[PDB]
């Protein structure tokens, strides 16, 4: 089944490998070389998952986990059952996120568009990437990767955060944050506007760009344009991703201690460092 | 080597656009603003005009008012003294009336006064600023969208320091304003309840939150990837579909088995963002006046 | 227990919202069809929506969404098989045609208004007070295609006023007439804007527009869509990037 749209774009194409072997669709979705190396990922890795869950002895969702090697394996790896495991469905996974990253640039070829979206996708892959396989080799342990599980992982945020005091003051964390809420922010301001636009007060002709810009204006004093506001929620959730990634690269790796004494330095600046009074005078 | 449409290639600039008179009182909206050719990079150049009637008067004023109530209590907290006031600027904080004063007004000036005194003038800015995210929308003809989006931001802040504060009793828990005590207060709160991963709205606020950066990253990329044809013209692209506009459903479709329309596809990111601080704020209201505890609530569900 | 009370309710919100969501995404594509054009067996779960009315500005009329595919033009594609899921192989020249990557769409044959009714796209010679404001000025150049030979000159930028943004680049070619081509499918470099999209050769192909000095929705796509099917048809013409460095 198509959209009524559809069929014309339909044509043979933009493949990366393969020739025309994988170039066709599965009911809505295109298939290509890469649609089958993520289904072949995804089952893998989904079948090496319910392995686990055999060997952890449960079938519950909420308790099913895979952690990692433990830290003894250092940058090894592992039986199967402790550590092993993971360490393939990290592959699988990877290999799945990145085939559906290539298959999504041959999507792009086939209907001519910009590679705007794998790319941005590819940040996430990389945020992941940064929890699951660059933090884990610069501390020399996969032990340091979290848990594949609902609830396990979650654990896993709050007992690393808490390793270094309150994360919160984590300033690329901080900075990461700043952009998700931003970005959030953005979103529903960049969705309010469009729609406030396309549905005006019942009755009324469909607004205009004009008005949209005139609304934000007269509201802010500024409106950073159709173009612009793609392009900022674009850079703020890349951004906040990539702080993300940034805020966790370096804790383990270059800074150990409580976050918050990662502010004394600001404090400690010798011209003001010893003025009685204020808070840390 | 192809060109991402990342940052415009070249600026154009036309005379200031006054933009759009409808039924707005044009003798309360200024003149432009200056360009910005760094803006311009990115989005438009235009600074300005801005719209101030007296519900936007009042706004910035206790806006201002909020803003400087803080000033003042951190200079003091400073011993007025510019150097300690830069050094520890993150480190002050107005805190609110302890749980003695419960929820009245009897609280010293040094010790919960000025944080009333702020909150008082906050929340004017806030809701006097809401008033005016409709008005000036509604002066337009256009949806008060924006108006209702803004409520749902502001629900987790009323729950935060008005709503709750009060269900609990008392003042002192509300949130005080410094940068770090503010974050203090929020690991806290976490720390006070359980931990706040096992809230359950927690969970969600936290689904939409990375929903909203996955949805806007998503959104963003596609418009900028048919921009080729003239996508960000959303609203042109509404009211008469184009191949950019296709093309953009037909990627997500084939790429996960489903896509959105140009009008659509705001409204899945108006509540992406919406159901944020809507969750959110439930999840917060929940705490201390119906759960103690997350982790104990959550072993009986 | 109101925790508990309130995440129930919330979920059941949530699906619905999600219903009503995704029915709201549905005002356009659908119902969905056969390879065939025909309607397909299934339509999915969701069902289309109750159909709205935009009112669109300065009368050009009102879209009924949803309501029957405005697309009915003839698609010069061929089936590839005979069951579903294959590609449909272009009958003619998929450039000329207007498929695949060089799809465009049937839009109203009228430029789009800005708020106060007037063309929204202009070339800058009749934009008052516009003029480029920042950037290396495209103006003048002489614009490369993917075959590295020169296809023309521009010789004006169409600017969207009420965006105070480029839009397209006006060229002029050999023959003396110009096209449109979309700003962000050129490279305005110190020297040259290049064309990667299209080789030398194609750009007296670019769909050319009525009148000189506006561009109808209708244009814009047929000119979008075509540059865009270069990416893909004109992959034989367009040189490596070590030639592009020569
Ligand atoms: C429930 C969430 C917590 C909270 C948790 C955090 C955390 C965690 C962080 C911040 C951070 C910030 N918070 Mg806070 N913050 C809360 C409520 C508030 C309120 C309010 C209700 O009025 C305000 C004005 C702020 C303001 C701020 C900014 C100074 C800073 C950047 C936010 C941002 O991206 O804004 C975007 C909007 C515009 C730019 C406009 N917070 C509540 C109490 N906040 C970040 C920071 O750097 O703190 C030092 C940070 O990491
Ligand atoms: C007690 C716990 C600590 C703390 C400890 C930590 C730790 C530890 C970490 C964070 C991280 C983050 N913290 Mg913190 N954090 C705290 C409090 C906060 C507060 C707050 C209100 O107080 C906020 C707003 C944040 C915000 C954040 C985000 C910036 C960041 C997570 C997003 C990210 O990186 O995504 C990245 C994106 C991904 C991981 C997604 C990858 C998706 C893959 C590519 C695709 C999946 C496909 C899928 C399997 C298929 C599904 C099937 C289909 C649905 C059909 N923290 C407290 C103080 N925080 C994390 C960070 O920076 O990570 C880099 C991190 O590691
Ligand atoms: C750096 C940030 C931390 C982290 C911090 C948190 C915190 C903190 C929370 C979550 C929560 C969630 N996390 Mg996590 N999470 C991390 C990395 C991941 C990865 C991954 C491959 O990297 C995945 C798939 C998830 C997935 C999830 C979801 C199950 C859950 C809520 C959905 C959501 O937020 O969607 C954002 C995306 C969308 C809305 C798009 C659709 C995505 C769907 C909903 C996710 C399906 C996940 C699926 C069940 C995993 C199994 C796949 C099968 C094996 C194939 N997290 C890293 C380690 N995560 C929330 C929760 O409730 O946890 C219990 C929560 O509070
Ligand atoms: C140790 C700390 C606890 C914790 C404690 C809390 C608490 C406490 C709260 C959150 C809340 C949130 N947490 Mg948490 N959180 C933790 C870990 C995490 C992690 C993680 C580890 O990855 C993540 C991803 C999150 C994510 C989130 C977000 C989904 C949510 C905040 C939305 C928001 O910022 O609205 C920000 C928006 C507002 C506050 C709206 C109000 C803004 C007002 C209207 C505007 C004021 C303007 C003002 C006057 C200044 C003007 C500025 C000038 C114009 C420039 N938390 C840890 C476990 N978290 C919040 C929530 O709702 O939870 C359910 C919350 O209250
Ligand atoms: C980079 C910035 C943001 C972003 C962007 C982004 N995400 C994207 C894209 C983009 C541009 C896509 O194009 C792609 C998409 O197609 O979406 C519809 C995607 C996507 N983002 C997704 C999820 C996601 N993104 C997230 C975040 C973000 N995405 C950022 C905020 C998050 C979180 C945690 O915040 C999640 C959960 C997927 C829905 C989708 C990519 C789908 C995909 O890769 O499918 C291939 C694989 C499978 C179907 C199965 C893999 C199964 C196993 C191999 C592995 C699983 C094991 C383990 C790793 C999981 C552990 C889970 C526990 C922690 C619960
Ligand atoms: C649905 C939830 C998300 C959201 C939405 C949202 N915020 C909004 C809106 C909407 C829909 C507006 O219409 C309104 C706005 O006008 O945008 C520019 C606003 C707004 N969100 C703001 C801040 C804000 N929103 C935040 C968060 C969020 N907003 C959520 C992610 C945050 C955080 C902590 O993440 C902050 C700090 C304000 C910039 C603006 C409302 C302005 C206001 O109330 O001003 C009152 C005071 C003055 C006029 C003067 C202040 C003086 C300064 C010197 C200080
Ligand atoms: C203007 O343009 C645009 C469109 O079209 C007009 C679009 O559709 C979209 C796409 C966006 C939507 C349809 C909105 C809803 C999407 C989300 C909230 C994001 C989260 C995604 C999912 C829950 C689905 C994930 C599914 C996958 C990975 C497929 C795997 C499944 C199989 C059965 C195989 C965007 C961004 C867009 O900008
Ligand atoms: C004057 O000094 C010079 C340098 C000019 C300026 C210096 C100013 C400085 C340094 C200002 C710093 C301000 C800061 C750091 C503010 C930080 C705020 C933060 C970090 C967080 C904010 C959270 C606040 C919330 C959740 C507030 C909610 C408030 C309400 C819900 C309203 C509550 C109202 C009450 C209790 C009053 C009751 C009144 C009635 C009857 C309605
Ligand atoms: C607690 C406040 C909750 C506010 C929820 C508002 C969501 C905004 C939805 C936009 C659609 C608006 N509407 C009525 C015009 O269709
Ligand atoms: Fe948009």
């Amino acid at each position: 089944a198509l959209l009524s749209f559809e069929r014309k774009y339909r044509v043979p194409g933009g493949t990366l490998v393969g020739g025309n072997l994988f170039d066709f669709w599965v009911g809505p979705f295109y298939v290509g070389f890469f649609g089958v190396a993520t289904f072949f990922f995804a089952a893998l890795g989904i079948i090496l998952i319910a392995w686990s869950a055999v060997l952890q002895g449960t079938w519950n969702p909420q308790l099913i986990s895979v952690y990692p090697p433990a830290l003894e394996y250092g940058l090894g790896g592992a039986p199967l059952a402790k550590g092993g495991l993971w360490q393939i469905i990290t592959i699988c996974a990877t290999g799945a996120f990145v085939s559906w990253a290539l298959r999504e640039v041959e999507i792009c070829r086939k209907l001519g568009i910009g590679y705007h979206i794998p790319f941005a996708f590819a940040f996430a892959i990389l945020a992941y990437l940064t929890l699951v396989l660059f933090r884990p080799v610069m501390m020399g342990a996969w032990g340091y990767a979290f848990p594949y599980g609902i609830w396990t992982h979650l654990d896993w945020v709050s007992n690393t955060g808490y390793t270094y005091g309150n994360f919160h003051y984590n300033p690329a964390h901080m900075i990461a944050i700043s952009f998700f809420f931003t970005n959030a922010l953005a979103l529903a301001l960049h969705g309010a506007l469009v729609l406030s636009a396309a549905n005006p007060e019942k009755g009324k002709e469909m607004r205009t760009p004009d008005h949209e810009n005139t609304f934000f204006r007269d509201l802010v004093g500024y409106s950073i344009g159709t173009l612009g506001i793609h392009r900022l929620g674009l850079l703020l959730s890349l951004s906040a991703v990539f702080f993300s990634a940034l805020c966790m690269i370096i804790t383990g790796t270059i800074w150990f201690d409580q976050w918050v004494d990662w502010w004394q330095w600001w404090v400690k600046l010798p011209w003001w460092a010893n003025i009685p009074g204020g808070i840390n005078g | 080597a192809e060109y991402q449409n990342i940052f415009s290639q070249v600026q154009v600039r036309g005379p200031a656009d006054l933009g759009m008179t409808e039924d707005v009182n044009l003798a309360n909206r200024s003149g432009v603003g200056p360009f910005s050719t760094l803006l311009g990079w990115f989005g438009n150049a235009q600074l300005g005009p801005i719209y101030l009637g007296s519900l936007g008067v009042l706004s910035l004023f206790s806006g201002l008012m909020w803003f400087f109530t803080i000033g003042i209590w951190f200079w003091y907290q400073a011993g007025w003294n510019p150097a300690v006031f830069l050094r520890d600027l993150f480190f002050f904080s107005l805190e609110p009336p302890a749980p003695e004063y419960g929820l009245s007004f009897a609280a010293p000036l040094k010790e919960g006064g000025l944080w009333l005194i702020a909150s008082f003038f906050m929340f004017v800015a806030v809701w006097s600023w809401w008033g005016r995210t409709y008005l000036r929308a509604q002066a337009l003809g256009m949806g008060k969208h924006t108006a209702w989006a803004f409520l749902s931001a502001i629900w987790l802040w009323m729950v935060l320091g008005f709503i709750r504060p009060i269900l609990m009793g008392s003042w002192s828990e509300a949130v005080p304003y410094g940068i770090f005590s503010h974050l203090d207060w929020t690991n806290n709160f976490s720390l006070v309840h359980g931990n706040l991963f096992y809230n359950p709205f927690h969970g969600l606020s936290i689904a939409f939150l990375y929903g909203s950066a996955l949805l806007f990253a998503m959104h963003g990329a596609t418009i900028l990837a048919v921009s080729r044809f003239g996508g960000e013209c959303e609203l042109e692209q509404i009211a008469d579909r184009g191949t950019a506009a296709e093309r953009a459903a037909l990627f997500w479709r084939w790429t996960m088995g489903f896509n959105a329309t140009m009008e659509g596809i705001h409204r899945w990111a108006i509540w992406m963002a919406v159901l944020v601080t809507l969750t959110g704020g439930i999840g917060i209201l929940l705490s201390g006046t119906v759960v103690d505890n997350w982790y104990v609530w959550g072993q009986n569900h | 227990d109101l925790a508990s009370l309130a995440i129930y309710s919330f979920w059941i919100f949530l699906a619905g919202l999600i219903y009503y969501l995704q029915t709201e995404n549905m005002r356009e594509g659908y119902p969905l069809e056969n390879e065939d054009g025909t309607p397909a067996a299934n339509q999915g779960p969701f069902p289309l929506p109750k159909p709205k009315t935009f009112i669109l500005p300065h009368g050009r009329g009102t879209l009924t969404v949803p309501g029957p595919e405005s697309e009915d033009r003839p698609i010069a594609l061929a089936r590839t098989a005979v069951s579903e899921g294959f590609p449909h192989a272009p009958t003619g020249d998929p450039m000329k045609d207007g498929v695949g990557p060089a799809s465009w769409v049937a839009r109203r044959d009228l430029p789009e208004l800005d708020g106060h009714g007037h063309n929204k796209i202009k070339p800058m010679k009749a934009a008052a007070g516009f003029h480029v404001s920042a950037g290396k000025n495209p103006i003048g150049l002489p614009v490369r295609g993917c075959d590295l030979e020169i296809a023309g000159k521009v010789v004006d930028i169409w600017v969207d006023i009420p965006e105070q943004m480029a839009r397209f680049l006006e060229v002029e070619l050999k023959d003396g007439s110009t096209r449109l081509l979309p700003m962000q499918m050129v490279k305005v470099q110190s020297n040259r804007v290049h064309v990667n999209a299209l080789s030398s050769d194609l750009f007296a192909g670019i769909p050319t527009i009525k009148s000189p000095t506006e561009v109808t929705l209708l244009e814009e796509d047929k000119i979008c869509g075509y540059v865009a099917g270069g990416l893909m048809y004109a992959a034989p013409k367009r040189k490596s990037v070590v030639a592009a460095m020569l």
